[PDB]
């Protein structure tokens, strides 16, 4: 029964473990996704400006 | 054991020395090719 | 970008083309034709009129009648981000990550001189491993060049890849935190085969254990000539990270035969006069200067663990290349065919092996001044009990007296349940315990390479 | 989860830059024809001219060279042939030839500063 | 293309003129003995010509024009079945213009662009295809070859014929760019095709033998090695896995051959039963034979044939079976060049370009999935010829880390009834623990154990040899001549193979599990025999030795019932006495 | 130059015992010990010079590993010559030589030592040759020769395989100076296998 009862905890320990590793992973990508879009964003304004450095350099 | 020894002994020194001429002969041919051939910096 | 065509005379990986009064050696441009075709070829041996371009590519789709140069850069060399560390790269480094370019923190050419000779200063720190043996019986501190003798069809290279994720600088125990040591991981192949490329694949992207690294691998399949300058690379750029920004640093190599090989190519062309096995020597100066970014300089305790990697093939020294790291390098590391075979992990043989430096990082604490003695312990303790094994079939464990056939099962204990440890990554400290155990075995009257008053301390 | 968040961001970033880099070369791409044009002709004319201490003549396009007027007269007194996005040079024998692309110069900025260029997009 | 003649007679790798513009690597007509050129370097307008035929008529004006283009082979209808030069040329064809003997100038063509063979519809117009797409079946043995577009070759289509016998060059489809998919397409032999990405082992080939086939499994997509010295194993040793195979398509090659053996390969193989089909084993085997009296760049040729084919095959998930007949006659071919060409090789007359000429190509494909969405396992065959003899020699260690499996191979052990009894440690391939897995189910979870089983004591019985050496079974340890006569069976029945000894003629894995209990048994009613003290001698005195000494006389089907009574037999050979 | 240079048969003290007591040294030669990795070898030259019997040291390396080509400087005061009663660093002139160092840097690590013994030795000072590594030095030489039209059709060896040798040792003894003094020149040849 020492074995037995650790038996009963193997199973949540791997349920457990897989339930929130992979539910993390929700957290992280879906957020992941979000967080490329804000480093989009601040540029999209301030972008403009950028090309129009970028085309005086090369332009004479 | 010493015989054995000996035998190594005989063998690398007898490889080795043949590896004189590959350069040797390569070499002589390598100034040959360069000394016509490396003129170009003259035209 | 400067345009020269006079492209007179093309053989093999070599081509003239006319001028060579304007540039600076270790050049390279682009040279374009009528189809545009990139090629790239360093400019090398530059003449007067005309230079010497060894070009990598095929010249085909290529005409005599357009040629040109776009001139790319002479002494190109990379930029760097430090911060740029999602990067997973082949060879010289086009993004394998796919991640877009860096940022040219710096913009660093790959040569510029190892340290100063009053920068370095000896050994003082252990790192721990996440292995035992490789922990123990040579003891691994930080600006510690140990090479590691692997031999042929051997997974080495998984032991290699495997204990760089257990990898984690430690020296909490000796007193210090762990807080302000970055930890850099510099990964670095060659050669790699389809299959060897996915494990890689497999560990760093596991889980994100690229969480503090970066790949630089130049494929068999790759050109040789690229391959020569990737490590270059990452040993530049390990600088700037723990020298210039301390990290504390792993040096993983790969078969560095492979560059050797490889490097052969170039000369055996280029009319490069030989040396010893035909191979002219500045292999000597090389290989001096890159494990030159060992030692501790002042005002960085972020130094660079080395961890030079090959293989001899008939698995002597015989060969220069095991020799000459052997001159230098400060331990050796090997692993053998029969050890994969008895199935140990890590399969690393005894008397062999060793870390040259090591007394100086560990001891006091730090791993308890026990490790001296307990490494001692167990290298004769074992070692003796190996000539047990070996009268076996001459005289069993019955001619045997009972100590010696201890010294019999000592042996196998010690093998088989201490050295291999398959892939638990075990503690520094859970790697001691087993020690004190297996000598258990043995009585005190059978031990003594270790005080009694210490081996109390954990009978 | 760190890790994915980072290249996430890092590469989205990428995607705005090359984005600024494209305006940019397809604006250079819809300048031969512009108004202002003819102008901007000759100063990469002159620029390629420098380059060479040979001479021979100045070669550019049509929605170029015809635009040419100041090393029409100047240089070799030529508007000769056509190769637009760049105006090179030919002069003294062959291997030297030179060029200054528009293109070449946007690839000579884009590729350097590719930090810079980041840094007036993020701060 | 650019115009020549001899410029400048000087030897066979002479000198054209009017040649500027030129493109290193690239084919040509020269002269007029069929003659063919390689731009081999350049000097302007001067081209240093390769030299392919023969010339006895070297004099100076003579074509040397060139194509401005490079090499190809006629991919499509006709490959499979019938011989092919290392000029991929129908020596067929020759003979029959030609007579007993080979004549040059002789040009053939590669595929019959004059008979009628099958099409099919299958697509629709006003739309459009890329690579490697379906078009319709032109077809030959049940191996049916469907025709896809040729990649590098894609567009729109416009047409769509009806199915019908046509020729080859037949266009079957035309396309709105008024382009037209015909049913087959000659290919450089250089370019290598893309796929859709790269796909790898886990799966393992069997080439139905036993020793490379459990013991160094082979791998489904591999690569491998075998030195083979010289009138000393290889090639006899190399046919069987032909014949015993997996392969969607055997591809014969040999290259510098002896021509006799290839009277005992090409005009053998139609008189060989396919099992998954039933005639010539040619039903999926092309044989792209060319010979050593053949030339040296034929010699390279033949190879880079057979890449181009595996890579169109492996496209269509085609798993080649190629297997290379010994590159090192290949080495001299481009080694010869050096000395001729005036340069500075690699040592002892190696050339330079070597990394160059090998390890790209050996790393081109293997279980690979494709653009045709298929795995095409391009399980190729190396072989060489340690022509010094020597484990020291370049290519070997440039074959490091670039085979999956390697082997060498001892004479007089060989010499003896086991050829090929060679050190296992003489070999290795660690492409071996990825089909783990899937040996696991497929054959069995103690398949893969059984096989450690074995090597657990053959290595450590070097532990004892030494000894033997030292003195030999002289009052030992009763564990001796245990081990030392166990592994006699082991190399005896278990792995002495023979198509000749045609009982052996096959092996299967549940052959070889049948086996791998058979004998664990009688080890293991040896140690609880010894333990209990029992003198060795009547355990080698047992009759069930001998009825596993039927085990290579045990073919598989009989295998089940066979071994299943030899367990008892051993047991009544053993816990008796 | 030197006048004569007469007998070396004064031995050298070196103030550990049994050493010169079994074999001496004489004051000025050519000597020798192997001695390499493991058992610290490194003890001697310390201790050795320590007490010496010069009044000068000279030190250099010429393959010798980083951080140790740095221990040297700092084991330097550690050496206490209680004659000056602090450190042996007082007559001391040091030279060095990793192994990553110029071509000719480590050609000419040697010479140095050599050359500026005679200057002080010509004063009348007793000088210290010792030896890293003395068998490395000839690495580079190799290296050196190797790259030039000749090789070593010698045994891959440099040609010149007595030549930088000679000298060498032969410059030595109990000289009878410009000066008229003597200065000792102990070598010891430490090719250290
Ligand atoms: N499995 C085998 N059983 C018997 N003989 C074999 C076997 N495999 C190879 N051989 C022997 O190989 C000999 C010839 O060598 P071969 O294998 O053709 O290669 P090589 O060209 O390297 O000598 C044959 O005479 C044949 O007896």
């Amino acid at each position: 029964e020492a074995e037995a009862k650790a038996k009963a905890l193997e199973a949540q320990y791997r349920e457990r473990e897989r339930a929130e590793t992979e539910a993390l992973l929700a957290r992280y990508r879906e957020r992941a996704e979000a967080e490329a879009k804000a480093v989009r964003e601040k540029a999209m304004a301030r972008l403009d400006e950028a090309v129009a450095l970028v085309l005086k350099e090369v332009l004479p | 054991i010493p015989g054995i020894r000996a035998q190594i002994r005989f063998i690398q020194q007898v490889l080795e020395q043949r590896e004189r001429e590959d350069t040797f002969r390569l070499k002589r041919i390598k100034g040959k090719i360069e000394a016509r051939e490396a003129e170009e910096e003259g035209g | 970008k400067k345009e020269y065509t006079g492209i007179t005379y093309i053989s093999g990986p070599l081509l003239f083309v006319e001028n060579a009064k304007d540039l600076a050696y270790g050049a390279i441009v682009d040279i374009k034709d009528g189809t545009g075709r990139v090629r790239g070829g360093q400019v090398i041996e530059v003449s007067e009129e005309y230079a010497v371009i060894q070009v990598f590519e095929e010249t085909t789709g290529l005409d005599l009648a357009t040629t040109s140069v776009s001139l790319v850069e002479d002494v190109a060399r990379l930029g760097v981000s430090k911060e740029m560390l999602g990067r997973r790269f082949n060879g010289i480094g086009k993004p394998i990550d796919g991640l877009p370019p860096i940022t040219p923190e710096k913009r660093l050419p790959i040569t510029g001189l190892p340290l100063n000779p009053v920068a370095r200063r000896k050994p003082e720190q252990f790192i721990q491993t996440g292995i035992s043996t490789i922990d123990v019986m040579n003891t691994l501190v930080r600006g510690q060049k140990l090479p590691i003798f692997s031999g042929s069809g051997l997974p080495a290279n998984e032991i290699a890849a495997q204990i760089a994720r257990q990898a984690t600088v430690r020296p909490d125990l000796s007193g210090e935190g762990e807080k302000e040591e970055p930890f850099a991981v510099v990964f670095a192949a060659m050669g790699i085969t389809q299959r060897e490329l996915s494990y890689f694949i497999q560990e760093f992207e596991r889980t994100g254990a690229l969480s503090r690294s970066v790949l630089f691998l130049n494929k068999a399949d790759d050109p040789t000539i690229e391959r020569i300058l990737t490590p270059r690379m990452a040993l530049t750029v390990a600088e700037y990270l723990a020298f210039e920004h301390d990290y504390h640093v792993l040096v993983i190599l790969t078969d560095m035969t492979n560059y050797c090989e490889a490097l052969r190519e170039i000369g055996a062309a280029r009319e490069e006069i030989p040396g010893r096995r035909g191979y002219p020597g500045y292999m000597y100066t090389d290989l001096a200067t890159i494990y030159e970014r060992a030692g501790v300089v002042e005002g960085k305790k972020g130094s660079v663990t080395q961890i030079p990697i090959l293989s001899m093939p008939d698995d002597d020294r015989t060969h220069p290349i095991p020799d000459l790291t052997g001159y230098i390098t400060e331990g050796q590391i090997q692993l053998s065919r029969e050890l994969h075979r008895k199935g140990i992990y890590p399969p690393i043989d005894p008397l062999p092996s060793l870390s040259r430096l090591m007394n100086n990082g560990v001891g006091k604490g730090k791993t308890r001044e026990d490790h001296k003695q307990v490494s001692d312990q167990l290298y004769s303790a074992y070692a003796n009990g190996v000539d047990i094994r070996k009268l076996v079939a001459i005289i069993g464990e019955d001619a045997l007296t009972e100590n010696d056939r201890r010294y019999l099962q000592f042996a196998d204990a010690f093998e088989r349940f201490f050295i291999n440890q398959g892939q638990q990554n075990r503690s520094i400290e859970e790697s001691l315990q087993i020690a004190w155990a297996l000598l258990s075995m043995l009585p005190q009257g059978e031990l003594k390479r270790i005080s009694k008053d210490h081996i109390g301390k954990y009978y | 989860g760190e890790l994915l968040v980072a290249t996430a961001r890092t590469q989205a970033r990428g995607e705005v830059l090359e984005e600024v880099r494209r305006r940019v070369r397809e604006a250079l791409e819809a300048l031969p024809q512009k108004p202002e044009w003819p102008e901007v002709v000759r100063k990469l004319a002159l620029e390629a001219l420098e380059a060479l201490p040979g001479a021979k003549a100045l070669v550019a396009n049509p929605e170029d060279l015809p635009h040419l007027e100041a090393m029409a007269r100047e240089r070799g007194v030529e508007l000769q042939a056509e190769p637009r996005l760049g105006v090179r040079a030919v002069g003294a024998e062959g291997k030297t030839q030179v060029e200054n692309s528009l293109l070449a110069r946007m690839d000579r900025a884009w590729d350097a500063m590719s930090s810079k260029v980041a840094q007036a997009l993020w701060g | 293309m650019i115009q020549g003649v001899i410029q400048k007679i000087a030897g066979p790798a002479v000198i054209a003129k009017g040649m500027l513009g030129a493109r290193m690597y690239d084919i040509c007509k020269v002269g007029e003995e069929g003659l063919v050129g390689e731009i081999i370097r350049l000097d302007g307008d001067t081209a240093f010509v390769q030299v392919y035929e023969d010339t006895s008529g070297l004099k100076v004006g003579e074509p040397v024009v060139s194509t401005g283009l490079p090499l190809a082979v006629e991919l499509g209808p006709g490959m499979l079945n019938g011989i092919y030069d290392g000029i991929q040329r129908p020596l067929e064809r020759i003979r029959e213009k030609t007579g007993i003997y080979i004549t040059r100038g002789v040009v053939v063509h590669a595929l019959d662009r004059e008979k009628k063979w099958a099409w099919t519809p299958m697509v629709k117009p006003g739309d459009e295809v890329r690579g490697g797409m379906v078009l319709g079946t032109v077809p030959e043995f049940g191996f049916t070859h469907k025709i896809l577009v040729p990649p590098d070759v894609r567009g729109r289509v416009k047409e769509v014929k009806p199915a019908g016998e046509y020729t080859v060059e037949e266009p079957v489809v035309v396309l709105e760019d008024g382009t037209e998919l015909k049913m087959y397409h000659t290919w450089p032999v250089r370019r290598a095709r893309p796929v859709q990405r790269k796909l790898d082992p886990n799966t393992p080939f069997l080439t139905g033998m036993r020793i490379l086939d459990v013991l160094f499994p082979v791998a489904m997509g591999g690569t491998a090695a075998i030195p083979g010295p010289f009138g000393s194993g290889k090639t006899v040793t190399q046919q069987s896995l032909a014949k015993w195979s997996n392969a969607d398509v055997v591809v014969y090659v040999g290259c510098g051959e002896r021509g006799n053996e290839m009277t005992d390969v090409l005009v053998e193989f139609p008189e060989l039963t396919d099992p998954k089909t039933g005639g010539p084993l040619m039903h999926r085997t092309v044989l792209i034979a060319n010979t050593s009296n053949m030339p040296v760049a034929a010699r390279e040729a033949s190879i880079y044939v057979g890449v181009t084919i595996a890579e169109y095959f492996r496209d269509q998930g085609f798993s080649v079976a190629l297997m290379a007949d010994s590159t090192s006659r290949w080495a001299e071919a481009l080694r010869e060049i050096s000395s001729r060409l005036e340069e500075m090789p690699a040592e002892e007359g190696y050339p330079p370009y070597l990394a160059a000429r090998l390890a790209a190509f050996y790393e081109r494909a293997g279980k690979v999935i494709t653009l045709g969405g298929e795995e095409g396992a391009v399980t190729i065959v190396g072989a060489v010829s340690p022509p010094g003899g020597d484990m020291s020699e370049p290519v070997t260690q440039s074959t490091l880390r670039i085979v999956g499996a390697f082997w060498r191979l001892d004479a007089s052990l060989a010499f003896r009834r086991h050829f090929p009894a060679i050190n296992w440690n003489g070999s290795y391939s660690l492409f071996t623990s990825a089909l783990d897995p899937w040996y696991r189910e497929n054959v069995a979870e103690d398949y893969p154990e059984l096989r450690d089983a074995i090597s657990e004591l053959l290595q450590r019985e070097a532990g004892l040899q030494e000894i033997v050496q030292l003195v030999g079974p002289d009052a030992l340890q009763d564990a001796e001549r245990l081990v030392i006569e166990v592994g006699r069976i082991i190399r005896e029945d278990f792995l002495q193979q023979n198509a000749y000894h045609e009982v052996d003629a096959y092996c299967s894995m549940k052959k070889a599990y049948g086996i791998m209990k058979m004998i664990l048994a009688f080890y293991k009613e040896a140690e609880a025999a010894i333990k209990r003290g029992v003198s060795i001698d009547e355990i080698l005195q047992l009759p069930v030795l001998e009825r596993i000494g039927r085990a290579r006389y045990v073919s598989e089907e009989e295998f089940p019932a066979y071994f299943e009574e030899a367990m008892k037999e051993i047991q009544g050979a053993f816990k008796a006495l």
